[PDB]
């Protein structure tokens, strides 16, 4: 998902490109290519773009696919939910959505974000241990 | 053991508590399973000699234990021979000096105090517990750090803590958790803390299992449960003072 | 006040966020609980907005983000007390051979200074 200090989004310059922009220590900064919806269903109907996607996450999944040969594919979650078990209105039938439906559904392989760790996600799904303190 | 001469022993029945100890019987409250507690004779946590282990990881990867509820270090090695459950304490490693007598000081490990004690006028000191968990860090990211720290050597903890009172030792490394008790209950509070964890290793405690225990997933669920309705916080009161 | 809040302080968070799901796991904070369903924000950038508009007075929100916000913006203000301390972890799939060597990267990441370096780019970087 979009994470304000951890993922930052940019629309591509004229086609297709992200501009190379460095840091102020001589570091390049590593962006991703992301495709991802534009606003939400009732603002956007329909307006998904490739778009390039950097910042701490990024950085970090970048070296983890240097650490170990693994290709990726990045895309946005269709909402701006982590991800909630809510029985169906009438049918009451519970179901997950958000990154955790897009995980369960066989859609995503792998969830790279400040996920909340608590035992009623990690009662469907497993974890690594925690780069975060907070 | 008896005497030195001879290997006899005799098993003396003693009476355990703490803050850990805690953590043990609420476990056996839900999991609801048995123990018969009982303490290492061989030594420390942990060391690999020559391919051969002691005390708790000699106590389960040989299988003689199940679990180890103590205070134990989660590094590379000694993930490859047990597997830890999830932790549930954020502490890491620090660097303790008498700060207070009567600014910057030790910036962190990328001090330069860190470079050459002969770099600053006084010739300080600063060594760790010997066959320590830590001990190992130095080694595996300064093996200079640990030819320094071969002269600064001391023997107790609080022989460790004698000397930074007295003034026999100028700056001493151990873990967070361990090091912040003792220095919110002491008087005249002479010796500082150094950060928070910051430049630092941050990791988590654990329990050692044997590898593949089908008690993991229960385990586990029990202790993300107790961190998740704030009983893991009362007994953090119980059992840690801040004071100031 | 918070305990029994009123139309003056306004608080909420990102709805359907963990946060409310620990909020909904303390059967004593249901009052808050019904408090902020009425105020929940898509993102927590709504958030920011409105509150930096002086509409809100309170939003509960992670450390660190907090932090890099208070050192881009002066205006921005936290609390004090330091509550939930847990970690962040990799969402991942069922067991998968995903999952070993994953962890073991990341222990061999936390071990030495790498993430000193993340932190240098990211998080220790102020204003």
């Amino acid at each position: 998902i979009h994470q304000e200090p951890f993922v930052y989004v940019k629309p591509t310059m004229s086609d297709g490109t992200c501009k190379e922009e460095f840091t102020v220590n001589g570091d390049p900064v590593k962006k991703v290519i992301c495709t991802g919806p534009n606003d939400t269903s009732p603002g956007s109907p329909r307006h998904t773009v490739p778009q390039c996607c950097y910042g701490f996450c990024v950085d970090l999944l970048i070296k983890l696919a240097r650490t170990m040969n693994f290709t990726y594919e990045v895309h946005l979650v269709a909402d701006g939910k982590f991800g909630t078990q809510e029985r169906v209105n009438n049918s009451n039938k519970k179901e997950w959505n958000g990154m955790m439906g897009e995980l369960l559904s066989g859609q995503a392989d792998m969830i790279v974000a400040p996920l909340t760790i608590n035992n009623e996600r990690a009662q469907y799904i497993e974890f690594s241990k925690p780069f975060k303190y907070q | 053991k008896i005497n030195n001469s001879t290997n006899e022993g005799m098993n003396v029945k003693k009476c355990c508590k703490g803050f850990c100890i805690d953590i043990l019987k609420k476990l056996s409250r839900t999991v609801k399973f048995t123990y018969d507690l009982y303490l290492v004779t061989n030594g420390k946590h942990g060391k690999k000699v020559n391919n051969v282990w002691n005390g708790m990881i000699g106590e389960v990867v040989y299988q003689r234990a199940v679990m180890a509820v103590g205070s134990l270090t989660i590094n590379e090695e000694r993930s490859e021979v047990v597997d830890f459950s999830v932790p549930f304490v954020e502490t890491g490693i620090s660097v303790m000096v008498s700060r207070s007598n009567g600014v910057d000081q030790v910036t962190g490990l990328s001090d330069k105090k860190f470079q050459r004690p002969h770099d600053y006028s006084p010739p300080f000191r600063f060594g760790t517990v010997p066959n320590g968990s830590t001990e190992r860090n130095i080694r595996n990211n300064y093996p200079y750090m640990h030819q320094y720290m071969t002269k600064f050597n001391q023997r107790g903890v609080e022989d460790a803590l004698v000397s930074l009172k007295t003034g026999k030792l100028d700056a001493f490394i151990y873990d967070a958790a361990v090091l912040n008790y003792k220095a919110g209950r002491d008087e005249g509070c002479k010796l500082v803390t150094i950060g928070s964890g910051y430049i630092f290793a941050t990791t988590g405690y654990g329990i050692a299992l044997q590898k593949g225990s089908p008690w993991k997933r229960q385990i586990d669920l029990a202790l993300l449960q107790f961190v998740g309705d704030g009983e893991m916080e009362e007994l953090e009161t119980l059992w840690l003072t801040g004071i100031c | 006040r918070l305990r029994n809040p009123s139309d003056k302080f306004i608080y909420a968070t990102v709805k359907q966020s963990s946060v409310d799901i620990y909020f909904r796991r303390q059967v004593e904070l249901s009052t808050m609980y019904r408090h902020m369903e009425k105020h929940n924000y898509e993102s927590a950038a709504e958030a920011i907005q409105a509150v930096r508009d002086n509409k809100l007075h309170a939003f509960i929100w992670d450390s660190a983000v907090l932090e890099f916000e208070a050192s881009q913006k002066c205006d921005l203000v936290t609390t004090g007390e330091l509550f939930f301390r847990s970690g962040f972890g990799i969402g991942m799939r069922k067991d998968s051979p995903w999952k070993q060597n994953v962890s073991l990267s990341i222990l061999k990441s936390h071990e030495n200074g790498f993430m000193e370096d993340l932190d240098k780019t990211w998080v220790r970087y102020q204003e």
